[PDB]
């Protein structure tokens, strides 16, 4: 089977910084069928990027998809409070589809300043 | 090329008859055919798709069924207005095909054909050309065949035929035959005469005129 | 405006099974493929299988043969998920998803992903 | 309104070309694709090929891949088709459908264009020559039109006055050119006394002819 390893994990970050997910195929894809999905708590999850790096309808433009082979990258130039979710990445040839573990985008807690 | 093979090609109904049409495919589809009405002289409109999904607009009187290579289409109790001609077509794989066919008609009275026949007029002789017509006027059913004798020798190059529809008032059938030759042969022969052979008659309708 | 409105939260038994249904409205249904897929308790998102509206194919995951059945009702528009042979692993949320529309490209599999989604059917298997 | 208006009936030499408009309105044409038909005049359909404005992307039978080349311009909304090397066996109405598209192309047409008569045919316009026809209660004479090309004539009997027991027959194709005829059937009393007259017309050549029908 295809696996997708998503990478970090879990991404702590405050606003207005720049995130960098990644998303990493066992074997080679076409970038055409890679995609990102958003979920927030309690929601469902949200089409992102089709295609590797074409945003789907309403997404901002600080939302940016790269990559192809077996390394694809999503990337939020910078991070608004309603970006803070679970990011999956997928594959949808012809073989299967499949989802990453996903990546966890916290809010990064600070000490007082 | 999937062959459709459309059946019946030619229905004759009565205004609230049950129609049933059939369309069988040469190999196993999945649900993929489609249902088209064409009036005459009109583009076709779709009425049915995967098989048993009416489009938008389409009466509920018309359905369809079917699946893998028997599909069927049904008009609870056909109108004046569903007179037309009714195709299926298959959307699985390409080149995507058509049946044959199938035209209603007003179911009518048996009726014999008026035969009327015209020699070549005084005009069309000032040119070298003589054509002899012959009207096969208001019959029912369509069907009939018409034959031309010159000097009672059967003759069949030369001769065209035109049909009409079914009209829309008195629901019959014309057709013309029309022999064309040239001055100089129609003046080498005596009578010109065209038979209709009907079912309405065992033996032909004849007419005949003598050109002396 | 595309929407599919699943069926309500379910409670199972061991042993049973559940049946989730997609009223799909705002396009085409026989137009479009569909996706069904499942979210276990903070777990990973999971495909099941996929179903032609159409012509009513479809392909499951090995992980669910034998157990998911994946049927349409074009007359009605609404897709649906039967899951049998219930255990605890299968408590999850359950989403049915269109694919996305036929861009001009070089085959519909471009369009394969989950562009609408279902606001999900909560499957608990208890006791 | 779903609308494809199709371009006026082409006229065309053999081993000529010809291109087809289908002119798209009521819906958004980059949505939807478009395939063309042909239907020889008194038979079934047959599929010629499929595009995608959108992308251009077509697909053809491969009965028509060298003669036929389907286009589009989605600024104007129209598509076309481009036929080569026509022949006798191209004459015929020829349609454009808009084509279901969702997931995936659907390959069933929902909405049909007016229809483009292709005539391949190296005839001149020509007029008709009209010939009256003459031979109970019922009377029925006749109105030979002969020799005329193209398409279509008009035929009224007595301006228009008669028009219960008339009907017209399909024109016919005879050395290159059409003949037509047109049958007229009235009371015996009214004809030989009463005249009876077949107005034919030509609006191609600019002709009109009023034949008498006078008694042999
Ligand atoms: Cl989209
Ligand atoms: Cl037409």
């Amino acid at each position: 089977e295809i696996v997708l390893t998503q990478s970090p994990g879990t991404l702590s970050l405050s606003p207005g910084e720049r995130a960098t997910l990644s998303c990493r195929a066992s074997q080679s894809v076409s970038s055409s069928y890679l995609a990102w999905y958003q979920q927030k708590p309690g929601q469902a999850p949200r089409l992102l990027i089709y295609g590797a790096s074409s945003r789907a309808t309403g997404i901002p433009d600080r939302f940016s998809g790269s990559g192809s082979g077996t390394d694809f990258t999503l990337t939020i130039s910078r991070l608004e409070p309603e970006d803070f979710a679970v990011y999956y990445c997928q594959q949808y040839g012809s073989s299967s589809y499949t989802f990453g573990q996903g990546t966890k985008l916290e809010i990064k807690r600070l000490v007082p300043r | 090329s999937i062959v459709m093979t459309q059946t019946p090609k030619f229905l004759p109904v009565t205004a609230d008859d049950r129609v049933t049409i059939t369309c069988k495919a040469s190999q196993i589809l999945n649900n993929e055919v489609a249902w088209y009405q064409q009036k005459p002289g009109q583009s076709p409109k779709l009425l049915i798709f995967y098989a048993s999904n009416r489009y938008t607009g389409v009466p509920d009187r018309f359905t369809g069924s079917g699946s893998g290579t028997d599909f069927t289409f049904t008009i609870s109790s056909v109108q004046v207005e569903d007179l037309a001609v009714y195709f299926c077509q298959q959307h699985y794989s390409s080149p995507y095909t058509f049946g044959g066919g199938t035209k209603l008609e007003v179911k009518r009275a048996d009726a014999a054909p008026t035969v009327s026949i015209f020699p070549p007029s005084s005009e069309q002789l000032t040119s070298g050309g003589a054509s002899v017509v012959c009207f096969l006027n208001n019959f029912y059913p369509k069907d009939i065949n018409v034959k031309w004798k010159i000097d009672g020798s059967e003759r069949q190059n030369g001769v065209l035929n035109s049909w009409t529809d079914q009209d829309s008032k008195d629901s019959t059938y014309s057709m013309s035959s029309t022999l064309t030759l040239t001055k100089d042969e129609y003046e080498r022969h005596n009578s010109y005469t065209c038979e209709a052979t009907h079912k309405t008659s065992t033996s032909p309708i004849v007419k005949s005129f003598n050109r002396n | 405006q595309v929407q599919l409105v699943q069926s309500g939260a379910e409670v199972k038994k061991p042993g049973a099974s559940v049946k989730v249904s997609c009223k799909a409205s705002g396009y085409t249904f026989t137009s479009y493929a569909m996706h069904w897929v499942r979210q276990a308790p903070g777990q990973r998102l999971e495909w099941m299988g996929w179903i032609n509206a159409g012509n009513g194919n479809t392909k499951y995951s090995q992980k669910f043969q034998g157990r998911v059945t994946i049927t349409r009702d074009t007359s009605a528009s609404t897709a649906y998920m039967e899951l049998s042979s219930l255990r605890s692993e299968d408590t999850a949320v359950y989403y049915c998803a269109r694919v996305g529309p036929y861009c001009g490209g070089d085959s519909p599999q471009d369009n394969y992903y989950m562009d609408v989604w279902g606001k999900g059917t909560t499957v608990t298997v208890s006791s | 309104q779903v609308q494809l208006q199709q371009s006026g009936a082409e006229l065309a030499r053999p081993g000529a070309s010809v291109k087809l408009s289908c002119k798209a309105s009521g819906y958004t044409f980059t949505s939807y694709g478009i395939t063309w038909v042909k239907q020889r005049t008194g038979q079934g359909l047959e599929w010629i090929g499929e595009i995608y404005p959108r992308s251009g992307k077509n697909w053809y039978n491969e009965r028509f891949k060298g003669k036929a080349t389907l286009t589009a311009d989605t600024s104007s909304s129209t598509a076309y088709m481009e036929f080569r090397s026509l022949t006798s066996e191209d004459s015929a109405v020829y349609f454009c459908a808009r084509t279901e598209y969702g997931s995936s192309p659907q390959w069933y047409f929902d909405a049909w264009g007016t229809g483009t008569t292709v005539t391949v045919s190296s005839a001149k316009t020509t007029p008709p020559s009209v010939y009256p026809l003459a031979p109970n209660s019922m009377v029925t004479l006749g109105c030979l039109v002969k020799g005329y090309f193209p398409e279509p004539v008009t035929v009224t009997w007595n301006s228009g006055s008669l028009s219960s027991g008339v009907h017209t027959f399909p024109a016919v194709l005879q050395s290159d050119l059409y003949t037509l005829s047109s049958s007229v059937t009235v009371p015996s009393s009214p004809r030989p006394s009463e005249t009876v007259t077949c107005n034919v017309a030509h609006p191609a050549s600019s002709t009109k002819v009023d034949k008498k029908i006078v008694p042999r």
